[PDB]
């Protein structure tokens, strides 16, 4: 019987309350399929191939043909729409600066290699490395290169100009205050991220590296875009192999038909053996429209998470990874996209007796931004999600009441930051 | 069949006469007359494309062989195909008629393109510098999207047999 | 502008074209007509004929509402993408990036239009940046100051905090800026005052 | 039938075809159920007061 989890009873009281005293930056891979391989198919020389007579009896059936090969030719025009989607979601190319010193972090395995012809960063060569009769397959509209430039133009935009770029112009921030920036948004107060500036950049570097060491020690971290190129190539087999199927007739080759039967049996011949290819032919487009409908889904999703994850800073629980969303990075996949989102998971955390307020000379003080907590006897005020024990004055906490209305509220003293002035 | 009969090295059994490939069609013989292998080729199938702008503007068109090779057919050479009809300008521009393999042909003649991605920007970084906007601009931008489509009934039994 | 709802309008009267074009396929039948294929033919290969007919006939019925459905499928997704942004574009400020316009969101604008709707967004874009100096703290009497909810720049001589999207420059003081441990853990500090109201 | 299967033979992989279909659609049900409802990988309880 399969198991669910691992039971963890949280330890819930009415005054007691838990605040992380440390952090992880986690680095999470998420990837998405954007397109599919991009098929034509040639009605008149798959159901008839090269015998002049099927195709003068397949001329009877109308329009048939003429449905199949827009359709194909939708999903085609669809895909590389859907290409352009995702990854063109910037007009300008950006370019990193030729000192790559971004303070302390270390993007060589994301940004571009110089060193390699095809200008792709060590995580996109190895997503490439570990992705393996009427009918052609068209190229896409976006080459390898193409897509790659235009992830490193977003990587550039991104690290160099923060989410300004993805708004209107791209304003150049450091690094640092870019976090620190991201930082605020997640609730936390800029000073944890510039006092524990080394110890962010190290565990971003080391979450990076553990990233492409994950990647390329799993071989089932890619199925998803590997599952696409075998729908397809399988699809596409599984049509050829409907050509070797008889539907009931004599013979599979139309030739044999015409040697070895009279014209009014050979009609009905030709005629099962080009209703059983047209089907064959309509289940397959059948399958790739509806195929073509799911990765429309797919690459819809990864322009919503590229616009929202890379081009922003997203407050939407376990859109852009597990945890407290910092910044996403795009890489090139093959047909697909690969997000690496920086998140902020919390760590460490402790115990402390809490209080919904403070009662100081018959007035009830609430904390403006943080929250009360105790460490058995003395009563301090401190960020939600980081602990930061401050001094509980007049500066970070409101008044509003008596004490005698809210339940649970403690005695305790509130310092003034006026009155040694005044004192003295 | 139909096709080009060409030298084949592959080293067929004493026993075997025909050949198949991996999508179950003849694609190798031995002539009865003489014991040698030939390869029977397809006769060099393509996919004509035409690439035209409207008729109202020219009648100039460009025509594209896909998959073939340009020898074996303003001449262009592409990884989608052989194009002729439009000639290979080295500057890059929009994308107005997607030909593919990153290249795209417009009317100006025909030209054919490696189309430009965007224009080239080089952001200021430095590790002690901040750009901060002093005016603003109120943008209204427009989005389509569609919500239904035409409800369509159709009389099965008139349409399949009418009277 | 309007090419996806000419678009759908287009599919639809295509696919209805399409469903009228395809009565005059033989289907491998002697005719297309089949009161000709009763008027010609006894019941046992009438039967025959008219079987071939109403088989492809049938068949191209199928088709026609396969792609109906698949249609609808997309049109469906394309309506709820349509609501949401409805509920998330005009009935609220969305701070989604790119749902609501290019730009920062500020309101939109339903429009009905024939088997869609138009949304106006109106956004917010910065224009007219200026270089500054910025330094990630204020170090004053030995104490780290760091802004409450702007940024601190420099014009060249003097020290100021601006909020982040406007430049708007203001003294650096006590009341916008919060002091959190020394001068010698922060990488970047520069020493400037920090005035006291 | 063991002659309408013998018939059926001719016809190809349609069979093979629309088991394969049914069975994507089965595993995708039970994708659909993990990724709505399993989301934690604790299982957590309440206290008892
Ligand atoms: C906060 O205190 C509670 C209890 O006061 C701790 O919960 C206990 O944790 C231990 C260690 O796993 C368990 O064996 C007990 O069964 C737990 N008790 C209850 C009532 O749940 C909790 O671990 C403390 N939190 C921290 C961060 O130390
Ligand atoms: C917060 O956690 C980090 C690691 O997540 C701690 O850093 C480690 O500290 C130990 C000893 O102090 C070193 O041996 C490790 O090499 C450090 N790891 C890294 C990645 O730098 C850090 O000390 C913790 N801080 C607190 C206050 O608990
Ligand atoms: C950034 O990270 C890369 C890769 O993690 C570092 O490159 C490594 O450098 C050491 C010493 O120079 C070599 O032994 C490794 O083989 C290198 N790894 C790779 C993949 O090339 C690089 O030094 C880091 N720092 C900077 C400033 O780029
Ligand atoms: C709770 O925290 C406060 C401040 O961090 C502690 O108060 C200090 O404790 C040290 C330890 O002996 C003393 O040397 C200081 O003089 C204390 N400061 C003041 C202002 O009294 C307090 O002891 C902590 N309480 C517990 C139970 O750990
Ligand atoms: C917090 O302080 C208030 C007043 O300073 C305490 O309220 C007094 O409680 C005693 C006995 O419970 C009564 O006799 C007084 O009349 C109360 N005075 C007022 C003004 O209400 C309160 O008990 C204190 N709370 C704690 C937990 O010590
Ligand atoms: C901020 O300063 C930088 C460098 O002092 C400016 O960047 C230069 O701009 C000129 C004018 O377009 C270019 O010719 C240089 O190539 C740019 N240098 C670099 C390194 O990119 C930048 O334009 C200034 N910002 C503003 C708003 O004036
Ligand atoms: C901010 O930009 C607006 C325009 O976007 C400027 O307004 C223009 O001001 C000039 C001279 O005052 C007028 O001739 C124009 O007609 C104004 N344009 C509009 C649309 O009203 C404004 O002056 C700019 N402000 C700053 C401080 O640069
Ligand atoms: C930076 O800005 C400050 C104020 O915004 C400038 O200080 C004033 O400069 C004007 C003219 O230069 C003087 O008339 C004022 O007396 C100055 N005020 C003070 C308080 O000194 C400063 O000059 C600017 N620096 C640069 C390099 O432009
Ligand atoms: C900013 O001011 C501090 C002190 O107010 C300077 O720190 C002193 O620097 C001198 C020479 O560099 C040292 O001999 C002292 O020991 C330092 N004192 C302390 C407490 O650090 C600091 O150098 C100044 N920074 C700048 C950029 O001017
Ligand atoms: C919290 O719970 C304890 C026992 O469970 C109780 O004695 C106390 O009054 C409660 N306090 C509040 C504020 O509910
Ligand atoms: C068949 O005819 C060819 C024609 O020249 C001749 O060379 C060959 O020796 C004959 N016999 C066999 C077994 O091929
Ligand atoms: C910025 O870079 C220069 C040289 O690259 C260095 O001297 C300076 O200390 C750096 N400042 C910060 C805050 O990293």
């Amino acid at each position: 019987t399969m198991s669910l989890g691992a039971e963890n009873s949280v330890a819930y009281s009415n005054n007691s309350i838990a605040i992380p005293t440390n952090f992880t930056i986690s680095v999470t891979t998420e990837i998405l399929p954007v397109s599919m391989t991009k098929t034509s198919v040639d009605c008149t020389m798959y159901i008839c191939g090269d015998s002049t007579e099927c195709s003068n009896l397949l001329l009877q059936y109308g329009s048939f043909c003429t449905q199949l090969k827009r359709a194909l030719t939708g999903i085609a025009v669809e895909q590389d729409k859907n290409t352009q989607e995702v990854f063109a979601q910037v007009k300008q190319i950006y370019k990193t600066p030729p000192i790559k010193y971004f303070g302390g972090f270390n993007f060589s395995q994301i940004l571009p290699d110089p060193s390699k012809p095809s200008k792709r960063s060590p995580i996109e060569d190895l997503l490439f490395n570990k992705v393996t009769k009427g009918l052609t397959v068209l190229p896409p509209l976006l080459t390898d290169e193409m897509i790659a430039q235009y992830t490193s133009a977003l990587l550039a935009g991104t690290i160099t100009s923060g989410w300004t770029f993805g708004a209107g112009p791209a304003l150049q921030i450091p690094f640092p205050m870019q976090m620190a920036y991201r930082f605020n948004g997640i609730g936390v107060t800029q000073n944890v991220l510039y006092e524990n500036q080394k110890l962010i950049a190290n565990q971003f570097n080391s979450a990076i590296g553990k990233i492409q060491d994950s990647l390329s020690s799993t071989p089932s971290a890619l199925g998803k875009l590997q599952d696409v190129v075998n729908h397809n190539a399988q699809a596409l087999n599984t049509l050829v192999k409907q050509l070797s199927s008889k539907f009931g007739a004599i013979s599979s080759v139309l030739n044999d038909i015409f040697s070895r039967l009279d014209p009014p049996e050979a009609e009905v011949q030709i005629d099962r053996l080009i209703t059983g290819r047209l089907q064959s032919l309509q289940t397959y487009v059948t399958q790739q429209l509806i195929r073509a409908a799911e990765i429309r889904a797919s690459a819809n999703l990864a322009a919503t998470k590229m616009s929202e994850c890379v081009l922003g800073q997203s407050k939407r629980v376990d859109f852009c990874g597990k945890g407290y969303h910092l910044m996403s990075f795009p890489q090139s996949a093959p047909h697909g996209v690969v997000f690496l989102h920086v998140t902020y998971v919390p760590a460490q955390e402790k115990n402390f007796t809490t209080a919904p307020a403070i009662c100081h000379d018959g007035k009830a003080h609430f904390p403006r931004e943080g929250v009360f907590v105790s460490n058995g006897t003395h009563w301090f005020v401190t960020q939600r999600n980081f602990y930061e024990p401050q001094i509980i004055t007049t500066d970070n906490t409101f008044v509003s009441g008596n004490c005698d209305v809210v339940i649970g509220i403690v005695n305790n003293t509130v310092y003034d930051p006026l009155q040694p002035e005044l004192d003295s | 069949g139909t096709g080009v009969l060409t030298e084949s090295n592959k080293k067929f059994l004493p026993f075997q006469q025909f050949g198949r490939d991996i999508a179950d069609t003849t694609d190798a013989v031995r002539d009865p007359q003489t014991l040698e292998i030939l390869d029977i080729t397809p006769c060099s199938f393509g996919g004509v494309s035409v690439i035209t702008p409207g008729t109202n503007t020219s009648n100039q068109v460009a025509v594209l062989y896909q998959g073939v090779n340009c020898t074996e057919v303003n001449v262009f050479q592409t990884r989608a195909g052989c194009l002729i009809g439009a000639e290979y300008v080295n500057n890059s521009y929009e994308c107005d008629i997607p030909i593919g393999a990153g290249i795209c042909a417009s009317y100006q003649s025909i030209i054919a393109y490696t189309m430009s991605l965007g224009a080239e920007n080089s952001v200021a970084y430095s590790n002690n510098s901040i750009a901060i906007p002093t005016n603003f601009t109120i943008s209204v931008t427009t989005e389509i999207l569609p919500v239904s489509m035409t409800k369509t009934s159709v009389d099965c039994t008139m349409y399949i047999c009418g009277d």
